[PDB]
This record gives C-alpha cells, structure tokens and sequence, in this order.
C-alpha cells in the first residue's frame, strides 16, 4: 500500500483554511494518522484514525473523509501550524507515509 | 515515555552500524511495540521495524538481511545494527513507540542524523 | 442432417429425458441439498451479529461454496460413462460435435447445477438470516449457481475424454483441497509471501466465496454497542463487515463483486472450450 | 494351533511383508503427505503474530486434522478387499479372530498410521514456525497420531464387513463432512441451540483439532504492541491465544487438552470392539 | 448521558406492561446499545436484554416470548412491553447504557418499581 | 454462564481490608466487572475489565485474580464503603450478575 499525497505543496494564508487531501492505493479504513513535522524534529501525532485528534493540540484540526480519500481541514491556519504534514495508513504492515506537504506563507 | 537514542554520526560504507534507543517510562517488556524510522535527507519517510514486548520483530521488507533490532530489558535498551550499508542510508534516523490499540506511532525519539560516507 | 438446432433441440431431448427417467441420480442429490440445506439452517439458525458473528457468517459460506465445488465432482460421471455410446454415435455420424456438447450440456449440467443452488439459497437463506433485501438473495442464488457451473466446467475440463472416472476423481479433488485451501477462510490470503500469492487467481472458491461474502458483509456490522466508524482505542477490533472484507483483502468497490462473476464466466468458457476441443481432438480417436 | 502370539506374529508378518512387498498405496500416499507438507510449510511459512495470526494458525490446524479425517477414508479398504480371503481363512480355520484383527491392525494401521503424521508435525512445525518447545512437538506429534487412528478407527468400524468400497466410502465422506462442520472453525461450537449442541461429542476432528489449538495457541499473543493481559478500552480484541481458545469454547485447564485425548482412545476402542463385533458376528455368515 | 424512563407502577397478571425511558444525550442511533435490566426485591439482579444503536435486539433467553424493546427515534425513546407477566415480575426496573469498547454498562436510569399484581 | 458470588455476607469493621471473591462457571478471561449499589440506587460502575477502576472513585480498591477466582479487596474499609457489591460477567450475553454481597460494620 502506498499513498500518494498530491499535491506537495500549498501556500496560503495566515487565519483561513486548508485542505490536505491523502489518496491510499488501496482501502485503509480510517486507519490513517497525520503527523506535523516542523522544521528539525520528529514527527508528532496529529489526526489517529482519520477522525480523531490527540489531546495536546488547538482542535482547529479536523480529518474527514473514508473510501480510500482522507482529508485534514484546518480552519484559521496559524503561523505554528506551517510544516510539513505526512498522511500514514498503519491498515498493514509496511507503514507506508506520505510524500509529505510543505505548507508556505503567502 | 520518554526516549533518547545515541550513536555514532557516521559509517564507513560496507560496514555495520549500531543505535541504541535507551527508554525512560516503560519497561520495554511490559506493554508497546518499539520502533525504528530512518527519514531520507530531505523529505521522506520510512518506516524501518519494531520488536514488541515479547521480543518478536517485524522488519520492513525492503531491508531484508540487513536490519536487525535487538533487546537490552535490564537498561530498558533496544538496538539497530544495519549491514552493508550505503550512502543512500545516510539519513536522520528515530525511534518510535507504537501503541498498536491506537496503532499509531505515538511517540518519538529526536534524533540523529547518520551519514555513510568514505 | 439438419444444421444446428434440431439436432441439439432433439439430443438433448434425449438425455433430458433421460434424466427425468432416471430419478436415482436426480434426486438422491436432490434430497441430499435439501437435508443438508435443513441442517446448515438448523446449525447456524439465527445468525447473530455478536462478537461470534463473523466467524459464523463466514463460516457457512465457506461451507456452501466448497459445497458446490464437491457437488461438481458427480458431472465427472457424464462424459465418461456414455464414452463408449459417444464415440460409437460419432463414427457413424449422428450429429455435429459442437451440437451434441451444447445439446448434453443443456440436458444434465444446465437444470440440474440450478437446483441445488436455489434450493439452497431459498431454505438457508431465511432460516440463517442473512440480508433481508431481495437483490442480495438474488446476488447469493446467481452466484452459487456460477460457482456451481464452473467448478463443474473444471470437472468436464479434466474428465472429457478418459475412461476411468476414479483417477479423474482422485485428481479433481486433489486440485478442489487445492482450490480450499487459497479462499479466503483458511490462509489469509493477503499475507502470502509473493512467490506464490499469485495462484490464490486459479482457484474458483475464492471468487465464490469471495463473492458470497461481499454481498453479505458489506452493510454488517459485529459489535454490539460498538458503532466502529472511525474507531477509536479498540483497534484491531474487526467490528464492521468492511473490516473483515479488507483485512480478508477484497475489494469493497462494487466492481470487486462482479469481477468476481466475470472470472466466474471466463472460467466457464475456457474450461469448456478445452473440454470442446478435447472431444475434436478425440472424436476420430475413438 | 498356537494360542493367540506366534500367529499373530505370523499372520502379521504375512501382511507386513505384504505392506512392504506393495510400493504402490505406501508410498503414494507418502509422497502425497510429504509434498503436501511442503506445500503447507510453504503457504503458511513463518507465521506472524499480526491481527493475521489467530486465523492463519487456526487455518493450518484445520486442515491437518481434516486431512488426517479424510486420510483414513482409504483404511476403509483394507478389510474389504480381503473380505473373500477374511472368509475362505476362517471357514478353513488358519486363526482365531482376535489373533486376525489384532494382527491385521499391526500390520497395516498401525505403522501406516504413524508415517503421515510425524512426517507432518516433522517437515510442517518448523517450517510455520509454531511452538519452539519440545514437548508441544511432542503432542502434536502423538495428537495427529491419535486422531488418525481413531478416524480409521471409525472407518474400519463403518467399513468391517461389506462387500463394496463405494457405498461405505461415500457414508463415511458424509459423516466426516457433518463432523467437519463442529469442529471450532466453522461454526462456534458455543452458540449452537442446546437441543443439538450436544452432538458435539459425536465429532472427532473436535478432539484432534481441539488438542491441537490447545497445546499451540495457548502461551501465544497476537496483538503487536497490546500486552492484553486484564485488556481495556480494547474488549472484542481476542489479542491472546487463551481468548481465542475461551471464546472457542475450550477447557484451557491442562486437564482439558488430555482429555480430547482420552476421548480419542475411548473412541478407538469403542470403533475397533464395533469392527471385532461384525467380525465375530460375520465370521460364519461368509 | 442522562436516561429517565416511566410507566405504570402495577400492572394486572397475565396482561403486557409498557415502559419508556426517554435519553436525553445522545441519539439512540448514534453510538450506544441501550439496555433493560430488572432488579428482584431484595437482591438479586438480571440483565434483561438490549437494542443496539442499528435495532437489532438481544434478549435474555430466561424471557424468550414474554420481552419485546422497541425503539422511537425520533423523541429518543425506547419501550419495553413485558407480555404475560407473573408476581414474580415485581421488581424494580431500570435502562441502562451499554459503552461496548469498555463493555460496561456505564450509565442507568434512576429506576421504577413495577409489581404485578392482582 | 452463572457467576458464584460466595459469601454473601461479611461483618468487618471501619478502617480495614475486606475481600470478596466471586467465582464464576467458566473462564470469563478478565471480563468482570465490580458494582456498587447502595440502599436505594442504581448499580454503579466500581472495577472495569477486574483490574481497572473507573474515575470517581478513592483509589482505595483493587481488582485482583484471573482464570476463574476473581477478587475485590478494599484497604481501609471506610462508611461510604458499605454496601452490596456485584460482580458482573460480560465476556457473553447473557450478562449474569453474582449474587450481591451484602457488608455489615461489626
Ligand atoms: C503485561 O503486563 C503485565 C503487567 O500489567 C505483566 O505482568 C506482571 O509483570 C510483573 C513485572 O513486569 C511481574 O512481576 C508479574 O508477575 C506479572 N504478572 C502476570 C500475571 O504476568 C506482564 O509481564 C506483561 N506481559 C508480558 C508478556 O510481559
Ligand atoms: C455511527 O456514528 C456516526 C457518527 O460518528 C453516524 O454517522 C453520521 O450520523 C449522522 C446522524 O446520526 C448523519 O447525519 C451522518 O450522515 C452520518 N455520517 C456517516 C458517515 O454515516 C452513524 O449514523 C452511526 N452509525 C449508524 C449505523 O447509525
């Protein structure tokens, strides 16, 4: 299973929202998480199982979608909230990322 | 939980390299599954293995013959050595710690870069 | 002679009736699908969508499926037995070869793989209570019917043109455990290593089974008070049908269903085709 | 004559020379066991403890067991086909019957009996990588053993006194097929109604298949990073082997895994003395 | 999750009884299984039996026949109706919420005492 | 399957530890749940999966035992702690209770 995060980059914005669409090979089944890479550290946990959200972060965060396309939505995107965001199925073993999306500025 | 891996920062190529992931907060026996994720220079990622608690490892297919993770339970150590290496491997590796009833990868170590170079 | 269809129309005449004169083989099968219909529905009865769900669901369809698959292993008994007759009736010349295979395939293999099917379909499929819409009972009795064509069609591909039924026997149901083994219950088959995945595609109980199984998990659902969708801290939980169709590996697009059929069908007329071209390449043989 | 030992010893010399004087039905069914060993070593080769443990080791138990059940469908030909010289022996008086069955069940059974399953728990064990412990080789090495002789057991008991193979062939497929469907696999044997839930006993791949779970699931665990032991916000995960075998429906005391076993030998005994009874009551009919 | 159910506080032997416990909450349809569970006097208790969130329903094989629960979507009500009651019956009954995932039943109605008799 | 819930009666005194052991017919594998009713309530929920304990408790209580011998013991017996305890089976419908033990203060 591979996916394939298209596209790979996206600048919009302070306050407005964005859409990151993640596209799997195959079905994953709400097993899709999001990580938020920042520039020079490991990638933490943002969105498990495509709906959820883990306990630390500002709930302006939200990821729809099932089928086989996943979506994170941010409403009124902030200046913490550029980066870099890897869509990951964990449905079976090779976990396969995303190519990962760098969010600009404009 | 809290984990912090150290090594060395470079490699000769065709050799072996070790990583050593010491873990503060669980013991590595008692619950998770233990983690290793390299990330190519760059962008990309790549998910490289666990051993759970239970000492059964799974390897990311790609490296087949090369990977192996070892288990240290008394210093609550769990180690990587790669083999035959290459410069492609150069790359910021990590720890991680999978939930498996989350089956997410929740927490992760912060790294070090490791370079194969002659 | 006449052309094409009198002849057909008037040989299968014949053996069809034949078959309704002969009401041994006829219908000591037919009470045998239907006490074992009886008895599959006494079993399973009221299948409940408990954590022993699953399992249960796809336990009866492994059966029925590899049921049929069995209960093809007697249509190895019609070429061979009336051989003799076959090539005797050719060297004088009766009838045209593709005329005489279309017309006995319409007389024993076309109405009596229908019964068993829809007998089965019509006494399980109300005692276990699968789904209650229509076309999804339609879904089951069509696809137990092709299920049951085809693996008769490999049992015609393998015994047209022998003389003992037993070795045929024997190998049919060495390739049928085979078969068994690559559909979806027993394997896994996702998780075969990729040197042999690729022959889960010569088996036809998986593309019963498999279809069986998607018309009939697709809407369920296993836990109860778990609703499941977009499940959170059960993981590894298989608490919806989708969860066990893609972690059994099939494809839960409405395509996925019917690709199912159309290799079902494939299957059909290239295993005929070989029994057809077997009976050209050994009528003057004789 | 000599009493009961040195005809025994004689006539199962006879019969033994005679297993080793027929290369044919040895050591066909030999390189049958041993390549479809092979075959299952290769499909299931190093079973993971993913999600996709539970029902790939659950698979292969199945199957070895069921194979061992249909295996012994051929032990329903050796008192048939020496039925006339069983007959023209005793009318002439060479032995008394005791010394003829206990003899016969040396000579054939009990060695031919032995080779396919410790050819299979040999070439079949660490090839799926199941428990590395000696001893759980051991039982499912005497369990494949036990289970084998007590379906041929059932099939000597079924077939001990007839003249045709066929008939007693295709009873004896019928009831393993309706002991297949209560063994733990197909049906959750714990939901059954209790007005025929009780026919359980009945089924001896319940007691092969039942031993052979209980010795190789039950140190086990197949959630990777879910230690599961007192499980929380995961119920319905069946993330060890105890919960599988509970959830099955088996006696997960050590008691319970012996005592399919002693449900075996009963079964043994009770089917040879059924066999020893038709052979005393047939021996002068002729 | 707040339930509150309320009917009869008798009913005639050898008739049906009716209860409804309106959910104030959820939906009945969204997540839960939702559940009746009777209490003898004194002691004793007993799990009578559960619609789900998708209307299939689970009953206390003890009361095969006699417990039929129904559900009301739209105003977030389910309904017992108890057929061919006995003074055995007498007994305080209560709804009660059933999580799943934790398997507990995590919430109950505050309960209303129901005595058949004649 | 019937749980055993043997004795139903204790008569300890304020401040101590007091066991209860409810013994069921089969093995319920860890799916045993402690309630605790008090005259003239609802059974609330007091130990989740035997070992666990729901939040809104005082900690004081602890769920011990597996195979089948599964056992409440409370240190520090305090007032608020009398009561009739259930355990409860849920590993499969139907959910039999245990018979209730009824505390006493000595
Ligand atoms: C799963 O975790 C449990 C703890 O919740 C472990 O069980 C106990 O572990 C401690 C020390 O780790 C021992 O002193 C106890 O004897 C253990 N008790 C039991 C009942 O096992 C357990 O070790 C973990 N599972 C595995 C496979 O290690
Ligand atoms: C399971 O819960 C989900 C919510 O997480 C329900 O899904 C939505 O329900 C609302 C109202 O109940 C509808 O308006 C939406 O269209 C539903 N969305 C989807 C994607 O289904 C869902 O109804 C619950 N499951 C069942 C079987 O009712």
């Amino acid at each position: 299973i591979v996916l394939t995060q298209s596209p790979s980059s996206f600048s919009v914005s302070l306050g407005d929202r964005v859409t990151i669409s993640c596209k799997a090979s195959g079905y994953i089944l709400n097993r899709l998480a999001w990580y938020q890479q920042k520039p020079g550290n490991a990638p933490r946990l943002l969105i498990s199982g495509a709906t959820s959200l883990e306990t630390g972060f500002p709930s302006r965060f939200s990821g729809t979608g099932s089928g086989k396309d996943y979506t994170l939505s941010i409403s009124s995107l902030q200046t913490e909230d550029v980066g870099t965001y890897y869509c990951q199925q964990y449905w079976s073993t090779p976990w396969t990322f995303g190519g990962g999306t760098k969010l600009e500025i404009r | 939980v809290q984990l912090q891996e150290s090594g060395p920062g470079l490699v000769k190529p065709s050799q072996s390299l070790s990583l050593t992931c010491t873990v503060t907060g669980f013991s590595i026996t008692s619950d998770y599954a233990w983690n290793w994720i390299r990330q190519f220079p760059g962008k990309k990622l790549e998910w490289m293995g666990y051993i759970n608690f239970d000492g059964g490892t799974t390897y990311n297919p790609s490296l087949r013959g090369r990977i192996s993770i070892t288990r240290d339970t008394s210093k609550n150590q769990f180690f990587l050595q790669l083999r035959s290496v290459t410069p492609e491997d150069t790359a910021t590796y990590y720890c991680a710690t999978f939930y498996g009833a989350k089956g997410t990868l929740d927490y992760w170590g912060q790294g070090t870069s490791v370079t194969v170079s002659s | 002679t006449t052309s094409f269809c009198h002849q057909l129309r008037w040989v299968s005449k014949r053996s069809f009736k034949n078959l309704l004169g002969n009401p041994q083989a006829s219908i000591a099968q037919i009470i045998v699908t239907v006490v074992l219909g009886l008895v599959i529905g006494a079993i399973y009865f009221g299948l409940k969508n408990d954590s022993t769900g699953i399992q249960n669901r796809a336990g009866v369809l492994f059966f029925l499926t590899t049921n049929q698959c069995f209960s093809s292993v007697s249509a190895v008994e019609l070429f061979v037995v009336e051989k003799k007759l076959f090539i005797h009736e050719y060297i004088s010349g009766y009838y045209r070869v593709s005329s005489y295979f279309l017309g006995k395939l319409l007389s024993d293999l076309l109405p009596m793989r229908m019964l068993p099917s829809i007998i089965f379909t019509c006494i399980v499929y109300f005692m276990l209570g699968l789904k209650p819409k229509a076309d999804a009972f339609f879904v089951m009795m069509f696809t137990l019917m092709m299920v049951a064509y085809s693996a008769s069609s490999m049992a015609l591909a393998i015994a047209a043109g022998q003389s003992v039924v037993s070795v045929a026997t024997l190998l049919m149901t060495i390739c049928f455990v085979f078969m068994m083994i690559f559909s979806g219950l027993l394997v896994n088959l996702t998780t075969i290593a990729s040197w042999l995945s690729w022959l889960q595609y010569f088996s036809i109980p998986r593309y019963g089974f498999t279809a069986l199984q998607h018309n009939e998990f697709l809407g369920q659902n296993f836990c109860p008070g778990l609703n499941a969708t977009g499940n959170n801290p059960c993981n590894y939980a298989t608490c919806t049908g989708e969860e066990y169709l893609v972690k059994q590996g099939i494809d839960l697009s409405p395509w996925g269903l019917w690709k199912n059929h159309v290799a079902l069908a494939c299957m059909i007329v290239i295993f005929l085709t070989i029994a057809y071209l077997k009976l050209l390449f050994l009528k003057k043989y004789s």
